[PDB]
This record gives C-alpha cells, structure tokens and sequence, in this order.
RNA sequence: UUAUUAAAAACACAGCACUGUGCAAACACGAAAGUGGACGUAUACGGUGUGACGCCUGCCCGGUGCCGGAAGGUUAAUUGAUGGGGUUAGCGCAAGCGAAGCUCUUGAUCGAAGCCCCGGUAAACGGCGGCCGUAACUAUAACGGUCCUAAGGUAGCGAAAUUCCUUGUCGGGUAAGUUCCGACCUGCACGAAUGGCGUAAUGAUGGCCAGGCUGUCUCCACCCGAGACUCAGUGAAAUUGAACUCGCUGUGAAGAUGCAGUGUACCCGCGGCAAGACGGAAAGACCCCGUGAACCUUUACUAUAGCUUGACACUGAACAUUGAGCCUUGAUGUGUAGGAUAGGUGGGAGGCUUUGAAGUGUGGACGCCAGUCUGCAUGGAGCCGACCUUGAAAUACCACCCUUUAAUGUUUGAUGUUCUAACGUUGACCCGUAAUCCGGGUUGCGGACAGUGUCUGGUGGGUAGUUUGACUGGGGCGGUCUCCUCCUAAAGAGUAACGGAGGAGCACGAAGGUUGGCUAAUCCUGGUCGGACAUCAGGAGGUUAGUGCAAUGGCAUAAGCCAGCUUGACUGCGAGCGUGACGGCGCGAGCAGGUGCGAAAGCAGGUCAUAGUGAUCCGGUGGUUCUGAAUGGAAGGGCCAUCGCUCAACGGAUAAAAGGUACUCCGGGGAUAACAGGCUGAUACCGCCCAAGAGUUCAUAUCGACGGCGGUGUUUGGCACCUCGAUGUCGGCUCAUCACAUCCUGGGGCUGAAGUAGGUCCCAAGGGUAUGGCUGUUCGCCAUUUAAAGUGGUACGCGAGCUGGGUUUAG
RNA sequence: UGUAACGGGGCUAAACCAUGCACCGAAGCUGCGGCAGCGACGCUUAUGCGUUGUUGGGUAGGGGAGCGUUCUGUAAGCCUG
RNA sequence: GCUGGUUCUCCCCGAAAGCUAUUUAGGUAGCGCCUCGUGAAUUCAUCUCCGGGGGUAGAGCACUGUUUCGGCAAGGGGGUCACUUACCAACCCGAUGCAAACUGCGAAUACCGGAGAAUGUUAUCACGGGAGACACACGGCGGGUGCUAACGUCCG
RNA sequence: UACCUUUUGUAUAAUGGGUCAGCGACUUAUAUUCUGUAGCAAGGUUAACCGAAUAGGGGAGCCGAAGGGAAACCGAGUCUU
RNA sequence: CUGAAUCCAUAGGUUAAUGAGGCGAACCGGGGGAACUGAAACAUCUAAGUACCCCGAGGAAAAGAAAUCAACCGAGAUUCC
RNA sequence: UGCCUGGCGGCCGUAGCGCGGUGGUCCCACCUGACCCCAUGCCGAACUCAGAAGUGAAACGCCGUAGCGCCGAUGGUAGUGUGGGGUCUCCCCAUGCGAGAGUAGGGAACUGCCAGGCA
C-alpha cells in the first residue's frame, strides 16, 4: 500500500538475516533452512564486509520470495524467547516428577498422545531414575530423560 | 522472486554452461533443450535443469 | 540559593523508611603505594526517597533492577581425530599415481560464565483501564456482566487536571465583584513516602477584604534646596559618504529633506517638547541554511574504562570419591488378551548337540525375589515355529546394532580431606631505631585460596568518535527519490509544477521460430433441462473481440486463434544510424560455422512494441601453463562467461550509524514563516436593479422568494517585496489630528405625523461626546447620570514621553 | 496630513471623431573634422599610403597593446652647490 | 561549499541565470553559451521553388463520454378478481451543443532535405587554450494552477 | 536623486567608510598540459659530483624515433575467434 | 674502621679518594603521544610517530663489517647526494 | 484487328454497396464416381484425389438504375505568420496562406502483359 512501508518491512527482513549469520554453525543445523539457503549463509561469515553486505542483499532476496513465519519461528525456539517454546519446557519437566516418581501412571498419557515414543526403553529409564534417587546417587541419568523427551518433541524420526 | 535461475551443461565432456530461469514449482521436470556448442562446433543436449 | 533582573511554593532541615557494608568493611580520591571514611565498629558508616506533629501508607512481580536457586537449552579463548590441497624419493618409456617429512585449510571431543527459566523483592523503578447495561444522586459515592491484563483505586478529600455554558448560580464581600471564601452536582485522575488529609506557631511568600491614614487621585497650588539659564576658568561623549538638510499628492527595492507637480518660506542664534531623519548604543536573541561546532538521550553504529567468567603462569606435596570417550568381555528391554520381564531393521520352517543333551542343586551374580543367565557334576539322547490369540511372533539361528548397565587396562576432567615450602597477613614480639614508614628474624592465622599478568565470553551512553541524506508537514507517525503509458505540450524533437489519470521489480522452455489452417464482440429467428453465455443452423459487421499485465500506438500479409516439428532465447562479429554531456541504452543490413521449419523462394541473434531493472570496486565456480619476485611447482594475480542489490537515497559519500537542545554557539540569508503595509473578495458584511408572492383596493407606502452588478473591505485566506550588520509588542496615562457611513445639538422630506412623544431618509463635522466594580485587559456585563457616552484611518497613532499589569530568556 | 482620479495653470476647444498640409522632437540618420580594429585590390615586399567598405554601449569573462615606481648591467657614462 | 575587499591605463570581442547528474538543490563536472588560436568545403543564414509527416488552431459528432427536444416505443407500477391508467422509460429516428486525456476532416507557422540569383569581415563545422554562469524579473503571444483574483507560480 | 558590494532589481529608509598620511592582498616551490620563443635534430639532454668553481668534464639517467594486448608474445603491424 | 635480631655472617653506622647534580639555540637516539585537517560527511586510513612531555651523552649523534643482496653471472663495512 | 472469358499488376471507393436484366460450344463456380498419394485431439460443406452426366440455382463477369456510400468546386466563413491599433479576460486594421462543413456538379471506372474461344 506503501513503497516505504514495503521498505522497512523489508530492511526488518535485512536485519533478521544479518542475525543468521551471526549465529553459530552447531546451532545453525537446528532451523529448518533449506540447503540453497544453508550454502549462502557459510559464504557469508567468511567474505570480505563489503561482500558481506552484497551476501546481506543475497540472503534478503531470496528469503523474501518464500514463506518467512516458520524460519522466524523456528529461530525463536533456538533463542527461546518465542512464548509457548517455553512453556513447552515447563510441561517437559512438568511430567518429569510426574514420572520419575511413579513410573506407571504417567507413561499412559506419552504413548496415547505421541505414538513415537519407543516404551520399551522408557520404563528401564525409570529404572535407573528410580534406583538413583533413592540411593541418593548423583543424577547421572536424570539429564537423559530430558533429552530423550526434548529429543521427542520435535520428531525425532 | 519465485523464478529459480538454473544453469544448463552440455550433456558433452566440456564445461560451457548456459544461464536461463525455469519455475521449479510449476515444471519440476528436467529439461531435455538442445543447444549450440561452440567448443564441439555441433549441437549438443542441456540437461540438468534444477 | 541564582556575586551583577528570579530570596520563593525552590534547596537544606531534626525525624521516618529502604538498601549496601564484618574491618585490609562498603565507597571515593588515585595506573599503585597510600589516604579519607575512622584511629569509628551494625544503637557505626555510605547511598536513595520523603520531610515537624496526629491518623495512615491500600492492590499488583507483568518488563527492568536486586537476591537466592539452579533442572535444562545456546555459548569464546583452550586441545588438535578425520577430509582436502601443495611439494616429491619412487612407481610409469608418457598421461598419471604416489612413501616419509614439511606446509595451508574445514574443524570432533574439553569448554565456564552469560542469556533464558523458577520464587520472592513496589517506603525499588513502575502500573490501579476499557465495552454493555441499573438505580444512588439517601446520611458516607459505592453496586453487576464481560477483556486477554497481574490488578483494578482502600481510607483520606471532593467542583479539582480532560468534561462544559448562562464567566456555573445561588450567599457573604460591593450601588455594581471574569479574584476570594463551606456548600448543592452531571463530580471520582491524581492519591496514599515520585507520600494523602488536618495542622498551632512561623513567612521582606500568592490572592482577597475591612478599620485609621493621607496629593495615589478629581486637581493641582505654593514654598524650601541641587541642577537646568547667564557670566568667568577647565573641558568629553556615542555618531558622521558628502550636504546650500520645508510642507502636501503620486511614483519609485513597495514608509521621500534630495524624484515629478504644486504650495509655503528674509539670514542667523538662544531656552524648550520630542512627531521624523525606518535615530544612536550589539555583524538578533525571532525563522532558515551549513553534508559547521559543542552538550545531552538511547532497545542508532563502531569502540573502551570499569565489573565479571574461563584458560594459561606465579602455583606445591600425600591421597580419597567420581563424571566422561575408546578395545572385546555376557546379560540387558515386565501397556494389554497371551503357554509370558515381546527392542527396531532382512534371510527364516530349521540349526545346534555324542569335539556328549532335555530336567532335577548349590556357589557367584543380575534382580522391580515377578523371574532369568551361569562353572560343576549328578543326569546318559535330545530342543522348536505358523500354533488360536498380539499393532507387531519368537532362546529355531545368522548381522549392522540403540539404550541401561556389570569387570580390567587407556586418556582427560570434577569434588572432598591433610600439610607447608610459594604467596598474603593494616596479628604479636625483637633489631636497624630515643621511628604507628619500611626492611630483616621468630611465631600464630589462611594457603596453593585470594590477588596479579596475556587472551577470551558476558555486561557496560560510565566515557570517547561519529551518523541521523533531499523534497513539505505538523499535538505524536507519515509519504515521495528508479523505470513505463495518455494528456497537459502551443502539428520536428524535447518542455516543468503539491497538474489529472494510472502501472512495473514479473511471467513464458511456450505464451519463441517456421510451416499450414482459421477469423469475434453486440443483436434477430429457431432450438431442450437452460437461465441475461453453455455449444449452435441461418443472418447485416471484417474487428467496435482479442492482442499474458496499466495505458497508448499498431495488428487482416494478421502481431488475434489452432496443430506438427522445434530451440535462432546459438557462437565470434557486425559496416551504419538514433538517443542522451557522458557512462549507458535501442535499431541493426550483412559475414564465418552449426542448426530448426517448409519443397523451395526465405524466416529465426526471443515474446506486437513501449516499464519487468543496477556501472564500477570487491566475493563463489569453470576454463586459459596468461603470469608465477633464484630454478620446477605451488600460493597469489590477470583475462573470459557466470550466477553475486529494496546499493530502493535506484549515476549506486561508510562493509558498519538513531534524536533533542527555550542551556546553546559560530558564519551567512529577507535565497525562507509569522504581525503590519499595497494586490485580493473564496466566506461574510453595504448599496442598487430585475419582482412571482404576501400586502383591507392598491408592488416598490412597507417587505419581498429564485438571480445579477458594483464599493471600503476593519474577521475568517493566499499570493512576490522586505528591515534577520535589530521594523520593540497588547493594554493604561498625557497628547491629539483627520473623513462622515451623524451619537446629540441644527435644517428639512415622507409618515399608516391630532399635540407631546415617535420611525425612515436627505444636507450638515462647528462644538461636545462620561464616572466606577470585575479581569492585564481591547471588548463586554453590571451600578448610576446626561445630549450622546459615534463609527473608522493615524503601520489596528503616540516607550529618543511614561507605564512592564498580559506577553515575558534564565529559577 | 493638504486641492490630490489632466503633471500644474488653465481650456467649451487648448476635449473627442475623419482628412490634409507643416513644425518641434534622441547620442537615430545626414554634413564636416579626427582616432582605432577588421578583410581586399593597386603603389609593392621587415611596410606605410590614392584607398576601400565596414565596425567601434557593455557586466562576469577572454584576447591584444601600454604608462608609472624600487633595484641590477648598461653606468669609473651623463645631469648635478 | 559563507560574508567582506582585491589597487594604473588603452583597444577589440563579449553570454547565461538553461539541460543532465550530484548525501545535490546558494556548491560542483559535462553539455547549452563566451573569447582566443589552427584547418576545412557556396560551409551557414535570408528568400523563391520542389519533396515531406502532423492532428495544433479551427471544425465535426463516424468512433470514446456528457446532454436536450419531438415521433415510434419494447417493458417496469397499480387497479379490474384479457382490459385500463393524469406514473416512469430502454432502443432507433431528425435536429441542437460541448470535450486536453475523441478525430470519419483539417490549416497558418515551425521543422528536415535538395536546387538557385543576390547579400552578409566564414557569420558554418572539427580540434586545442582560457573562462564565466547553472538565484532571473517584466511585457506580448498560446497554456497549466489560481476566481483568466493578483507587482501570482510553472511552461515554449 | 554619491560611491562600493549583494542581487532580476538600489539614493533608496538593503551593507561599508568621519577625513588625511603610511601599511594591505593571485606570490613561491615541486610535478603535469598547452602556446610563444631559441638551440639541436633522429636525436635531444645532463643530475649529483670534480672543477682552471655559471667554463669544461661527467651520458649515471630521462624523453623520443614502433606500436598492439592485461600478459606471455608479435611486430609495421598487434587483440578476438 | 666498627657493627643487631642470630654463634659465624649480613643489614646498618662512621671516615677517606674519585665522578655527577644545574644551565644551554639547533642537531641524535630512545621512552609516551593526540586532535584540528584530507578523503568534499565519517569509523579503515591519511593527517603523524607531527606538535608536545621526559630521559642520556655527544660535537656531531645513530648505524657500521653480513645468519646482506642478487640470481646460477656475481658485489664483499656503515653513512650521505 | 474487333467481341467474350481467365490469370498476374498499375491506382485504391469518380474503384464500392443495393436493385433489375444477361451468360454456358468456349473460359469459370456448384453438382457425380471415392482401393490410394496428403493426416486428424471431429465427418470429404471447407481445404487433397481417379471422372464431364446435369445445371447456370448460389457465386462471378457484363449492362442499366444516382437509393446509399464516395469525390468535389467557385465564393463565403472560422483560423493564422508578419507589423500597428483598441473600451486589451477579447477584437480591428494592411498584407500573405487560406479551413472544416454545405451547394452546384461529377460519378454505375480507367490502364499494362499473357493465354483461350467466336469473327
């Protein structure tokens, strides 16, 4: 409606992209970038800084012509600062003492709702959870199930 | 925008390339374009149309 | 307290509250020593908020700040396993491959803080609002139904800060009170330590009233002294282009002593008043500009001091516990019906076993004792699987294996305990030494901690350097900057405006080329579901239809429509022309090669055309032995094609930048606003004409609807001209002047004028044309008189006459 | 502010309409004299004339040609109590 | 990148306040314009004739819009339990207008080129040196905006 | 109806000067382009330095007589194919 | 020559001989060190290791004899034009 | 070389549209027989075939018809270059160029080459 309007929608883009390649290579993998994109962000730390603005024109192009929401979401759950990543976390360890210190009454909810879950190794997992809190045994197991959980949360496959 | 450029090889051992835009999202199909070659000084196949 | 315009309601104040601080205290001054705090010790010191006293300080942890907790995700320095490249001893009669060493590069494992996250913290920063509908305007202002908020104002005090009409209107104060005082209400915002209510006393504090008092005033008069005046003596000043320096009308860079016309005026002093010389004193302080400067702000940029985490060194000796990878070593996987502690991916109706078995027991051991594995011999010849059921069928076996975990060896972390010999000691004692410095020695206490040095992560307007482009708008924000179409555009081309209409940042491998073929809108008749199209049979129309998209110009040889083949949307070019200052852009016959179409003549270097875009620098890829800082390579560089811009500020100042300054400054500008002055009459005031209608008959005796023509123009406005090296306001006092569109007096006309009293109009400017409360007032209201208490110009007169009440820089 | 809507006096034509003949009227033109630039022919050649016609307002600016002062060589020359 | 001043004389020539671009709009670079120097063709200007395309003035309503009058009128509205009405009207026809974004028509001038007699100190073009300037105002003509309101703005 | 500056536009009441006398402003250096002038000429010319000290020596070096391409390279020819 | 903590020895004290203390215009080396300015702004940079401050001696100072250059031929200190 | 027909051109309505008449030995258009040569997103109307039995119905050519379309004067008028003037939002004067529309009128085509048939 706007040719400036369209302007600092556009600059904001700019901006969200110089924040990608400002990010570190191990965290990059986790957004759901598609290859094109992913081969133009390595480029783009490691060009000289006018080449980085030409890369910045580069990475804002393309990027505007595709869907931006779920990159923007996405990229929000790795800065966690998107609301229901971290609520999402408060469940996540919500039905941890729901589970570690039952074992049975909790995993009926799990394997209902996800159909992933591989319940064979569940159970053993609380096994050890269970035989480790009660020998007051450093948790040595307990930061597994959060990752197996986490892991889960977002199709592991 | 929606357009992808693509580069087109000759089918050939040589490594003369062509440039041209084709939308992926309507014709997701390789290319079979046959053009002129001025390094085998014949007509050649392009393929590889991304 | 603002020396030298603000003495206050501002600051401070004892008190109150919170927070930090255990002594080598926090903090400050200082690269550090050291000092202050304090030679004090939580009843002490520092910081912050409020500010006697009395009643009290209500709700909310959402964001920021603070504390604690850390479960978890991200995260640098640090260390160097793979992968690739270069070089070559050699292997190759060569193309190539390639041992070791060295080198360059991607970078697995270790990696804390910090960020988030949780609970508190509001006498921390802060917040206490809506939308629908009810009364209550009861003695005190509190009740329902909802939002996406964490929460909707407790008491206190109401006319408050938005809200308006009849200054809000009643009463005091006054004859008359836009100020003052308790109150009605239609009022609830503030608001409870950025403190709320009341408060005696206090104050050169704001406002109002009353009593005595007076030249403050009607209305000034006289007198006493010092100037002002004359004489004698001494003797400045700012300013000054030159002057033999009049009034009036008009012109003129627009307010004329100097111009044009005309009138007046003997020459020259002195004492005065100040209307003018856009007077004098300052290169305005009011507005704009500068790719000017300086301060301030931040979730603007790049940085840093400082704070803080980790690694490395100072920095050590004895251990104990234990987290992580790696090498086999055997088990290990209880949702359910089910012989029953079923792990996923393939083969699978059999492998194994007398190189001695099903099934009975202990030992060790897994272990949720529900169950299972196993050395041993006893034992002396054997076990399964679709079986029906399970989502899924096997301890019938053969493998990649995942998780949990058992026991050695390897590597590296983390935690805890003991000690002293490093280091610290603003602990004691002795000496230099008749010394609270310092050093040396003993001992005690910590102790490889703290602290320090380099790098690194985080915080970091506390500090430093900058940026915030141009066009005009305003309480805060926005929009435009490139290209294209038609008109404006005045018949070559081009031609601007805040001139009127718009579009583009694509798309097409077919929607291009060739070849062949065909020609619609709209309407008539007929025709079934079927209607205003379904597709049509017959008809006037040869394009008003269509031409991917906005518009225009074209399109029948069709460029419009359909089908086959198709890549000429090709490579190197390209004489020549046009457009622009140029970069650039467009057309382009024709040549060489290889192609597609049709038989051939020929067409095809994109789309009917005009917008669909980006020059250079610097990055990725391929090629080029083009070059290769001793030789051969290599690295690197060059050339060509190529993808590489919201470089969108689109001829593209940085790869990297937002705002304010009434605390501002500097250099310029009437290159640029406001008030006034002369154009102007959109709106509105004044006059006249046209005259349907209402008017006892009777249009202009008196109005008069729908319209038109003129004039100051004092409201509401815009245009070029400026005094920014200065054009001082609003109002009041003194002083007045001019025109009459006349308020009175004067002379009349008409009258629906009996007289007085009236109403309208004409002539007439000689004179006169008010006193007080309110508010700074202009104006206006009110009180009370007369003949009235006139209208306008005087730059809406008058500060080189006064006033500073409004406007009023600095608090 | 003062006649102020012919510049004034003033004009019944000294206003207006149509014609004719004259005059005044600028630095315009012509006459005379003088200077300078510009081409060309003939006198002839470092060059001026019988000439020839023409040109000669001018800011910013450009081109050309000169005057004046100090000092140096000229200059132990010259003027000079 | 601003303001101020830049000092003796003579002669000759002598424009602009425009275009493009500019973190540019009071500055700057190229061009437009000026001066000097070199070279070059009847080079260039004036006029006559010839060969040219307009869509401007004007005019018109075939095409694109607006709009009036009269005639024929499909149909819409009500009533009568096929008829009618003092309601409205599509379309066509004849006439009348207007239009920068309309032209079945269409000038004068302007512009391009060729030929020619005469005149004009080559006044024409190419290159080189040096500039200045890029704030224009008014009047006439044809326009945009404004009320053809303006000592109004922007155009040729 | 003065001068200077500013501007389209000034005596303008837009700026500056009270007067006189003196002082006071496009210079200098190093490179680069063009013109005039002088020498030499397919050659021109020396720096530093020595020095009989502006002489002479000194040809170190610079420019040009051949250019094309980025370059290897080619050559009165050169780059693209 | 004397001389503690601590026996030896030290730290320290006294006496004696030698050199310096400060000033100075420029030059040298070193230790610190900006901004105005240019890029038409500005952060890389230039400005510039300049101005400025301090230290040491000098008449000069610094540097001075190759772990230097060059390229398969080769020069054999430093310094300056 | 005289008449008729057909093809390829000159010019593009004085070149056409409409109405009536005329033509089949010859030149033209419908109409017949349909294994094939040419290929479909759908048959031999309409484009490709091996045949002359019929007809000039439609079309085409020719002639007349001025109903329409079209061309088009002369004069007049609007407009305009140049210079001057006015009571200057617009006009006039001297001269030059000269509209559109309308009227009279014209107009039922002309022409080149070649081939065939009748004299």
């Amino acid at each position: 409606v706007s040719k400036s309007e369209i302007k600092r929608d556009a600059e904001e883009l700019k901006r969200l992209g110089a924040e990608i390649v400002d990010l570190g290579k191990n965290a990059l993998d986790k957004i759901p970038l598609d290859a094109d994109l992913r081969a133009a962000i390595e480029l783009a730390q490691r060009i000289k800084m006018e080449g980085r603005r030409r890369q910045l024109q580069l990475i804002g192009k393309m990027l505007r012509q595709r869907d931006v929401e779920p990159i923007r979401q996405a990229l929000d759950k790795l800065k966690n600062r998107h609301n229901q990543q971290v609520v999402l976390f408060h469940k996540l360890e919500n039905l941890r003492d729901r589970l570690i210190d039952q074992g049975d009454d909790a995993i009926a909810e799990v394997l209902n709702l996800w159909p992933d879950a591989d319940r064979q190794q569940l159970r053993t997992l609380i096994r050890n959870a269970k035989k480790e809190k009660e020998g007051n045994k450093p948790p040595k197991s307990a930061r597994q199930i959060f990752q197996y959980l986490r892991e889960l949360a977002e199709n592991e496959g | 925008g929606i357009r992808e450029k693509i580069k087109l090889v000759s089918s050939a051992g040589t490594g003369h390339f062509y440039t041209t835009t084709k939308n992926k999202r309507t014709k997701p199909e390789k290319l079979e374009l046959k053009k002129f070659d001025p390094v085998v000084r014949q007509h050649v196949i392009y393929k590889e149309a991304k």
